[PDB]
């Protein structure tokens, strides 16, 4: 079977250099145009440009070139996507694919993506607060909780119910990027009203690259 | 560039019955040497990486099931699902591949039409916890609302906020197909005690009337 695979996600400081990497398995690597591709946090494709790894011959999108440099080595079948100094607006999801010339038959297979996020933000665990269930968040016998997960760097955080308990009626919102440059996300969920003094609801937040795990009561 | 524009941008569609996403391209993507059609159409499911579905316009890479089709000529295009599977959600982008640059389209999301539900509309005031360590964020909750289309503004005694909040939207729910949002405004502490009435107010396809959640801050 064809695969690509990419390298690992990266967390960098803007100005700061970066290479990722696409290594292609299961078929001649030098005969298939490697293909780049950028996806923006909840954007759309964008291509970024190609290389045949045999010639080391390149197509750049005029939006990208001089910003990014893509290379290859086929002696040990990888491909390059490359900045020599990076800004906020480089962080993304980035694709590699292998594709026939001028991608005229499709990009038929593609890499798992690689996560990069420029910052200028240091690794942060979240503080974890009650979003308390009241009048205010009850409609017709059934009352909605949450906790809210703010200020983390970098992405992600998960959440969990009563330490798994607890799954239905559960919404775990998309971190969004605060104007501190630091992620927060809610995780809610609708109970009986009923329940709201007798039965004990803990939101369980873990934070992996900051070692922070926090359990949150919510109550009333 | 080539300007790949794709109709829609959100298709809403009830399983079982044909969709079509169409495809315009800027310049003409039909090859006089062979008389193909460079286009082709890829589906990102949510979360995953993108999967291609058809090139030259109309053939179907290997895989692909048989309810994909592709057809059109020159400048406009479209893919045809003759039968959507629930497994079809997610977003559909058409690419020119006839010239460098390999040009992608905006994208068509592919969501699960379903009956209007209006949102349970929830406040939060800041915890105690939170006022404390000098900040309050204030959350308000649309709850499982049918379809994604929603406005929400915050007012502060009845003065509209801008540049304070944030918004964030679930991924349409397996179960019940529903959206559920949160808007959450910031403000320190001491902007948050300036203040009495902080309203989130809410418009909807399900509401008959723009609708007000609001609480008095103390209360």
């Amino acid at each position: 079977e064809v695969q690509l695979v990419q390298s690992g996600a990266e967390v960098k400081k803007p100005g700061e250099s970066l290479r990722i990497s696409c290594k292609g398995s299961g078929y001649t690597f030098i005969t298939y145009w490697i293909e780049w591709v950028r996806q923006m946090p909840g954007k759309g494709l964008e291509w970024m440009g190609d290389i045949l790894p045999g010639s080391g011959s390149t197509n750049y999108s005029p939006s990208f070139q001089g910003h990014v440099t893509i290379s290859a080595d086929k002696s040990i079948s990888t491909a390059y996507l490359q900045w020599s100094s990076l800004k906020a607006s480089d962080t993304a999801m980035y694709y590699c694919a292998r594709s026939g010339y001028y991608g005229n038959s499709g990009f038929a297979y593609w890499g798992q993506g690689t996560l990069v996020t420029v910052s200028s933000a240091s690794t942060k665990g979240p503080s974890v607060f009650p979003l308390a269930p009241s009048s205010k968040s009850t409609s017709g016998g059934t009352a909605a909780l949450g906790c809210l997960v703010k200020d983390y760097f970098p992405e992600p955080v998960t959440v969990s119910w009563n330490s798994g308990a607890l799954t239905s009626g559960v919404h775990t919102f998309p971190a969004v990027l605060q104007s501190s440059g630091l992620y927060s996300l809610s995780s809610v969920v609708t109970v009986p009203s009923s329940s709201l003094g007798t039965q004990t609801y803990i939101c369980n937040v873990n934070h992996k690259p900051s070692n922070t795990k926090v359990d949150k009561k919510v109550e009333p | 560039d080539i300007v790949m524009t794709q109709t829609p941008l959100s298709l809403p569609v009830t399983p079982g019955e044909p969709a079509s996403i169409s495809c315009k391209s800027s310049q003409s993507l039909l090859s006089s040497g062979n008389q193909k059609n460079y286009l082709t159409w890829y589906l990102q499911k949510p979360g995953q990486s993108p999967q291609l579905l058809i090139y030259w316009a109309s053939t179907r890479e290997s895989g692909v099931p048989d309810r994909f089709s592709g057809s059109g000529s020159g400048t406009d295009f479209t893919l045809k699902i003759s039968r959507v599977e629930a497994e079809d959600v997610g977003v559909y982008y058409c690419q020119n591949d006839y010239t460098y640059p390999l040009t992608f389209g905006q994208g068509t999301k592919l969501e699960i039409k379903r009956t209007v539900a209006a949102p349970s509309v929830f406040i939060f005031p800041p915890s105690d916890e939170q006022l404390k360590s000098g900040t309050a964020s204030v959350v308000c909750l649309l709850n499982n609302f049918y379809p994604r289309e929603a406005k929400v503004q915050w007012k502060v005694d009845n003065a509209l906020q801008s540049g304070n909040s944030q918004e964030s939207v679930t991924e349409q729910d397996s179960k019940d197909s529903t959206y559920s949002l949160s808007s959450t405004l910031t403000l320190s502490k001491a902007d948050y005690e300036k203040h009495k009435v902080y309203a989130c107010e809410v418009t909807h396809q399900g509401l008959s009337s723009p609708v007000t959640k609001s609480f008095n801050r103390g209360e």
